[PDB]
């Protein structure tokens, strides 16, 4: 993403597409190392009635 | 003295150009061989190091045992291994070629290739990362760092 | 309760299809530049 | 008792399959000391043959000994093509291994198996 | 004070293989979006360094089945046919100013296709005969248009000196009246040398080394620094029949920097297709030296013959 | 919902046979090639300085074993043996006996490194949270028995990655 | 192919090189099995050393028939002119 | 004289390549390290049989091409003379043999591989 | 070793070969230096080399019997052989050619000096020189092999797996049944 635009515009030239626009190395734009505390949701049968096993 | 002197700067000397010219051969046999694809991809890199892949056995420095050895590949291992000209060093990467691994108590497996072959490092895992892997392949030109070859020979 | 769920609209587009987007000169006018350079060598 | 066959309907012609089993190893042998560059004599590789045909010289079944005729012919595939090596040819001969104790106070002396 | 000009030929293109390695792997490595070597020395200027000395510390590993004597010859004849290449290269001025200069290296040329052939047969091994023969495979594809069309870029010179060739060029370039001659010599050039996309001797995924499979460092390194000592002598060689620069006498290093520029440009060039292509069948080799480039070669001999009477454009031979 | 690759007829018109011939014997394609490869020349490499930089990972990420303790000093293995029971290696091996103050503690708690499959089922299986399976992954060893950890090496592992382990216990606890 | 003596006594000598049978009870009369005691195997590489030395292919079902070195010199005769 | 000092010195140091090759390092020789290399196991009979070349063919026709480029050769100095039309009918005629035994090699499906 | 340790076992092997021995391969590697020099042609000493898988048996059997405390081991081998016939076979075994002629007091202790040189491992020397020309002494109070077990095993049946190292490719693929044995004493 340093790269300058000269270089920028001769690698554009060479593969033919605009690369910038979809770099595979990657950035700020990607997820936060430290994310925060979750909450998972529960199951169907996390019921305290009509939750007999046998049916 | 003198010659001390001499003899430290050639090891020195040899060291160095073993440890900064390990050429690795060709040689995956399961799920590490991948990894070790992954030890010479453009993120870890092995070539930076001087570790580069030589086909042949006589053109390659280190033997890295990269999966199971069953019984029936043991004698191909070792006649890889005899193949291979002095010195050659062996890395064993991921469990099964350390200890035996997942398929330990199997019928057709070599229980490691330190029945086999003589190992010098052994990088644990299944499979280890391919950083791990290239942590085992430093801490072997470590170990080739400090070899006393000609202090030795002056010594004897 | 909090997950790892798309957002809102949706993600957006992405794609997937061939993309050689079809550069350079045509034939004639390659061709045309390699015989004047012949004759250019050739004067 | 009526079982249905593998080659042989009685045991003439399983004795006609083992004897040219023997006649095919026999011929094999001094290749295989050969190719193999074995480090031992045609004879021995012969008396080796002899011990591992004289081992199965029990068996009034026609089946089992079809049977090891059809194992004996997948090792004489296995030799005569270079599919063993001299490692797979020569754990016939269990030399790496200790003579077993046999007489019964030697095995008193070094362990628990009758 | 001739022993000093030719140690001073023959040291600095040995130095110029060894960083030609370094400059190998890592114009390699960046086309592949890695990097190369540049852990050894300050950015990997002393990788050659330890590859060079650890390959003459390794144990040589003479066969048990070779034929030794041959096996020993090769890579010398392989080495020796390396260095004396380089002897009527005009850079301006050649070591030996031979009057037939490039016959001299057509004809080594071919002798050097014997260090790969008996090296291949000496080492008695199967994938070192496959690779043998395959290097006859594709000699006699490349040698049969390597004289065709280096006769026909001799008919604007006017004779087979390499030290005309820059006087040739004093107005054009050479690769502007025959650029079909030119961008097929440089294809007979890449399969001359057996690099990428014509490796097919040392196939690394057909065979395992092919031809120098059983030859272990130290008689090995005189293959690896023999095959790019043939590359730089070859891109130089190029370089002078298509891309000759200026020539000022009284100033022969303008014409020494520019040919160095040029010929460097090339040899990235060599690994810039080696990065990039994947390797031929050598029948595709050979349906394509033979069936493709040799009645293209023969219509552009006939073309290259007839123009100068044509044009009343006949060089002179003096 | 099926297509055809490789199912395209080249147009036979004037135009584009001289295209087709000039690619021919022009090289267009090969040309494309090298520009592709080209064009990688110019970018900046993936290549991560390793050991000065390290490859990116998760709080869930399996490396070496380590033994937790409580946050009094005391062990939390009470040799329950469900990680041994659980192990699809057969890599861990446990033998216990009341200690002296009468608690259910092991005396014998060994993973063979060299048979473990790296795949967590122990620090799932654990009831207590005692064996982990920590962040480290550069333990490699020059000699085979090395590998071979007893509980003094586990707990040497534990109180020296307890620092670290207890902070991706802490970030990750939430998805058990 | 020669003479019926000649054959007779190679087959002598090819059972004089063979190295279990007993050479002072070897006669062209004598049995195999129950005289020279010998196992059915050693009779099939007395068969292939009588192959070794007169050069043809000698088949089972008419080897099997062959228990004294009479019958093998019979044998010999019967697959030439003599 | 200076082309056979500069051959010596080319063929002097790559000997001299050699033999610091073979009397520097430490040799440890046994007979299973110097044995054929066949991937990993023996190989399945010599590497001195017949290697059969399907090519041949076209190995001769390279015997009787190298003649015309020892024919060819001298068109850099035969364009020198003084009887040119002579000289230009000649060598297109001997490019055109080329040419048409090239052509007839082609239709014959001789530079085509066997099997 | 005897009078500060009383219960030493001493044993006394006469020769010993094996893949990485110095008595075989001292022979097989002297063919490029001219013919094999000898003392009398190498017919005044006698030897009887001893294989080293008996003489490890020997050891090893010796540490698990009670009974070879204090006891003096001579290990030799089976047969008896001069050196002269002995090199014919080693050179035999090898597939050499062999052009012998005998090198008396005169330079041959000199050869010594001329091939220590260097400070590498010396080819030969005169301490092997004095030692090849050496004959083996017959002992009969020592006990030996056999008085340990162990079967003592000829050189016929373990050259040709020393020696096929030394064999050029067109006698390697050859066979045991194809050297006449060395003649004994
Ligand atoms: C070929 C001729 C020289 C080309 C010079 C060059 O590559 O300039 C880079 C420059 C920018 O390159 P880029 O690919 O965009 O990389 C951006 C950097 O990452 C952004 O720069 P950076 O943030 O990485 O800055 C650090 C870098 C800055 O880079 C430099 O200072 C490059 C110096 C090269 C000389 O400096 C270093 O890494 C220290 C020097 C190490 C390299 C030494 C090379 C010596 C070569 C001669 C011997 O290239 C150009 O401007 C285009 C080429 C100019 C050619 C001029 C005509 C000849
Ligand atoms: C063109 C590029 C390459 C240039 C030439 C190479 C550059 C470096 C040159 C000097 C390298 C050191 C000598 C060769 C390597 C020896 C390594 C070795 O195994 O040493 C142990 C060996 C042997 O030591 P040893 O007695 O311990 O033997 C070990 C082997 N066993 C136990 C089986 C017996 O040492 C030598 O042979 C000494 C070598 C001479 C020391 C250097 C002299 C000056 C050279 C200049
Ligand atoms: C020396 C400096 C550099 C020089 C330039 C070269 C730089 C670029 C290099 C790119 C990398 C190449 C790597 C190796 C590639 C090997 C494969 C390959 O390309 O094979 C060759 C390919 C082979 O094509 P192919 O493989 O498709 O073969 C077709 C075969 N059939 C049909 C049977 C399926 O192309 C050629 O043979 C072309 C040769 C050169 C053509 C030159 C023509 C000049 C113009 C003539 C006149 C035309 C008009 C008519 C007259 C008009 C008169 C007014
Ligand atoms: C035609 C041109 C050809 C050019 C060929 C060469 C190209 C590359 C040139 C070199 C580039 C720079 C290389 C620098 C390497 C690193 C040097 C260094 O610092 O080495 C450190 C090492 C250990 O030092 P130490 O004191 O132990 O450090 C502990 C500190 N607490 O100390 C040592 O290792 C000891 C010192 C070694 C120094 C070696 C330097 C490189 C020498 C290369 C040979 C060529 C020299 C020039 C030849 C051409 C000009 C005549
Ligand atoms: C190098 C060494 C290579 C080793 C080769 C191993 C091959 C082993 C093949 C084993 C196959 C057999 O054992 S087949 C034998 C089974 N036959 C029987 O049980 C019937 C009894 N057979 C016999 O007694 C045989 O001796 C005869 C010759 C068939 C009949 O003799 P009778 O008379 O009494
Ligand atoms: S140690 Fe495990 S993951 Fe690694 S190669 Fe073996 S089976 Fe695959
Ligand atoms: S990670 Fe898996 S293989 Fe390793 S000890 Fe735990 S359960 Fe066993
Ligand atoms: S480590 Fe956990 S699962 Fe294993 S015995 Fe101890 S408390 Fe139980």
């Amino acid at each position: 993403a340093s790269a300058t635009r000269l270089i920028q515009g001769l690698r554009n030239w060479a593969s033919g597409r605009d690369l910038q626009a979809k770099l595979q190395l990657r950035y700020q734009e990607i997820s936060k190392r430290t994310q925060p505390p979750p909450k998972l949701p529960v199951g169907p049968s996390h019921r305290l009635s009509n939750n007999y096993y046998c049916a | 003295s003198r010659g001390e002197y001499v003899v430290a700067k050639l090891d020195d000397l040899i060291n160095w150009a073993r440890r900064s010219s390990l050429w690795p051969m060709t040689f995956g046999l399961a799920c590490c061989a991948v990894e070790m694809m992954h030890m010479a991809a453009p993120r870890y890199d092995m070539d930076r190091f001087g570790v580069v892949f030589r086909a042949s056995p006589r053109q390659s420095d280190v033997m890295i045992v990269a999966g199971t050895l069953t019984n029936k590949m043991a004698p191909a291992l070792r006649k890889v291994y005899d193949q291979m000209p002095e010195p050659r060093y062996v890395v064993s990467m991921g469990s099964c070629a350390n200890g035996g691994g997942y398929y330990h108590y199997s019928y057709s497996v070599v229980r490691g290739c330190d029945r086999i072959v003589p190992v010098d490092i052994y990088v644990p895992g299944c499979p280890p990362t391919a950083e791990a892997l290239l942590y085992g392949i430093l801490q072997l030109q470590k170990k080739i760092k400090r070899e006393k070859r000609l202090r030795i020979w002056y010594r004897r | 309760v909090k997950q790892d769920m798309p957002p809102v609209g949706g993600y957006g587009p992405i794609d997937y299809k061939r993309n050689l987007p079809r550069r350079g000169l045509s034939g004639y006018s390659m061709f045309a530049v390699g015989i004047g350079a012949l004759l250019f060598g050739y004067w | 008792t009526s079982v249905k066959p593998i080659f042989s309907r009685d045991m003439n012609e399983a004795k006609r399959r083992v004897r040219e089993l023997y006649r095919a190893w026999y011929r094999e042998v001094p290749n295989t000391v050969h190719l193999f560059q074995l480090d031992i004599s045609v004879k021995q590789g012969r008396d080796k043959v002899r011990e591992m045909f004289k081992k199965n010289a029990h068996v009034t079944d026609p089946r089992v000994v079809d049977l090891l005729v059809i194992k004996g012919k997948m090792e004489l595939e296995e030799t005569i093509n270079v599919w063993k090596q001299r490692t797979h040819v020569m754990r016939f001969f269990h030399e790496t291994e200790a003579p077993r104790p046999k007489d019964f106070l030697s095995k008193f002396y070094v362990g628990h198996d009758p | 004070m001739f022993m000093i000009n030719v140690l001073t030929l023959i040291i600095p293109i040995l130095l110029a293989v060894a960083f030609l390695t370094l400059v190998e792997r890592k114009v390699l490595g960046y086309m592949q979006f890695r990097k190369g070597p540049n852990v050894v020395g300050p950015y990997g200027l002393l990788q050659p360094i330890a590859d060079a000395i650890k390959l003459f510390i390794k144990e040589p590993l003479r066969p048990a089945t070779s034929s030794i004597s041959m096996f020993i010859l090769a890579p010398i004849l392989a080495l020796t046919l390396a260095l004396t290449m380089w002897i009527p290269l005009p850079m301006p001025y050649p070591l030996i100013n031979m009057n037939l200069g490039v016959l001299f290296m057509l004809a080594m040329s071919s002798l050097a296709v014997y260090s790969i052939l008996w090296s291949g047969w000496a080492s008695n091994s199967k994938y070192a005969l496959i690779g043998a023969l395959r290097a006859v495979a594709q000699t006699i594809s490349y040698e049969v248009t390597l004289a065709i069309i280096l006769l026909s870029v001799l008919l604007m010179n006017g004779s087979f000196t390499l030290s005309t060739l820059i006087i040739t060029q004093e107005q054009v370039w050479l690769i502007f009246p025959a650029w079909p001659l030119a961008m097929m010599w440089f294809i007979s050039t890449l399969a001359e040398t057996n690099r990428a996309p014509f490796d097919l001797t040392e196939g690394e995924s057909e065979l395992v080394s092919g031809f120098n499979v059983e030859y272990a460092a130290g008689p090995f390194a005189l293959f690896f620094m023999a095959e790019y000592a043939n590359i730089i002598m070859m891109n130089i060689f190029t370089t002078t029949l298509f891309l000759g620069a200026f020539h000022n006498p009284y100033m022969p290093e303008l014409y020494t920097i520019n040919f160095t520029i040029k010929s460097l440009l090339l040899s990235i060039t060599f690994l810039w297709i080696r990065a990039s292509y994947p390797r031929f069948r050598y029948d595709q080799l050979m349906h394509l030296l033979w069936k493709n480039f040799l009645p293209l070669t023969l219509a552009l001999c006939m073309w290259h013959v007839s123009l100068p009477i044509l044009l009343s454009s006949i060089p002179p031979q003096t | 919902t099926y297509k055809y690759v490789n199912l395209r007829e080249p147009s036979m018109d004037m135009k584009s046979v001289t295209d087709r011939a000039a690619q021919t014997l022009l090289w267009t394609e090969l040309i494309r090639g090298l520009g592709m490869t080209l064009s990688y020349l110019f970018r900046e490499p993936a290549t991560i300085n390793y050991p000065f930089e390290k490859g990116p990972l998760s709080p869930r990420f399996r490396g070496e074993h380590a033994l937790r303790r409580y946050p009094s000093g005391e062990e939390r293995c009470i040799a329950c043996k469900l990680c041994e029971a659980v192990c699809p290696a057969q890599a861990i091996t446990i033998e216990a006996e009341p200690r002296a103050d009468g608690s259910r503690r092991t005396t014998r708690y060994d993973i063979d490194m060299t048979k473990c499959i790296y795949c967590g089922f122990c620090q799932e299986a654990c009831p207590v949270d005692a064996i982990v399976e920590g962040p480290n992954f550069e333990f490699s060893t020059e000699t085979h028995e090395e590998l071979l950890y007893n509980k003094e090496k586990l707990l040497n592992n534990g109180d020296k990655w307890e620092a670290e382990i207890a902070a991706n216990i802490q970030a990750d606890y939430l998805y058990r | 192919p020669l003479t019926l003596e000649g054959i007779k006594d190679r087959v002598l000598y090819v059972l004089k090189l063979y190295d279990k049978i007993d050479p002072e009870k070897l006669s062209v009369n004598s049995h195999f099995m129950k005289d020279l005691g010998l196992d059915s195997l050693d009779q099939v590489e007395i068969i292939m050393a009588m192959e070794d030395e007169f050069g043809f292919e000698i088949p089972d079902i008419d080897a099997e028939k062959l228990m004294c070195p009479q019958e093998i010199v019979d044998y010999i005769a019967d697959k030439k002119d003599v | 004289m200076n082309l056979m000092i500069t051959l010596l010195t080319n063929f002097t140091l790559a000997t001299l390549l050699v033999t610091i090759a073979f009397w520097l390092p430490q040799l440890n020789v046994y007979s299973e390290k110097t044995s054929p290399y066949e991937c990993g196991f023996d190989p399945m009979g010599s590497a001195r049989l017949p290697f059969s070349m399907k090519f041949f063919l076209v190995a001769i026709t390279f015997l009787l091409f190298d003649l015309e480029i020892a024919l060819l050769l001298p068109l850099p100095w035969a364009s020198q003379t003084t009887n040119l039309n002579t000289m230009l009918t000649m060598a297109l005629l001997l490019i055109f043999l080329l040419a048409v035994s090239l052509a007839y090699e082609w239709t014959q499906k001789g530079l085509e591989w066997t099997e | 070793v005897r009078e500060t340790f009383p219960e030493a076992t001493i044993i006394k092997p006469a020769d010993i070969f094996g893949r990485e021995d110095r008595f075989l391969n001292y022979f097989a590697n002297i063919r490029w230096f001219g013919g094999v020099p000898l003392i009398s042609l190498g017919k005044k000493t006698v030897k009887q080399p001893v294989y080293i898988v008996d003489v490890t048996k020997g050891i090893i059997n010796a540490i698990k019997d009670p009974d070879a405390r204090g006891k003096t081991f001579a290990f030799v081998g089976p047969n008896r052989y001069l050196l002269f016939d002995l090199v014919q076979y080693v050179f035999a075994v090898a597939h050499r050619p062999f052009l012998p002629y005998p090198m008396p007091h005169f330079a041959y202790r000199w050869i010594g000096r001329l091939f220590e040189i260097s400070p590498f491992e010396p080819w030969t020397t005169r301490d092997k020189v004095e030692r090849i020309h050496t004959t083996d002494r017959t002992l009969p109070h020592l006990p030996g092999l056999e008085d340990l077990g162990v079967q003592a095993t000829p050189l016929e049946l373990k050259a040709i797996e020393v020696l096929r190292r030394h064999r050029t490719y067109r006698w390697l693929s050859s066979e045991i049944e194809d050297v006449q044995p060395a003649k004994t004493v």
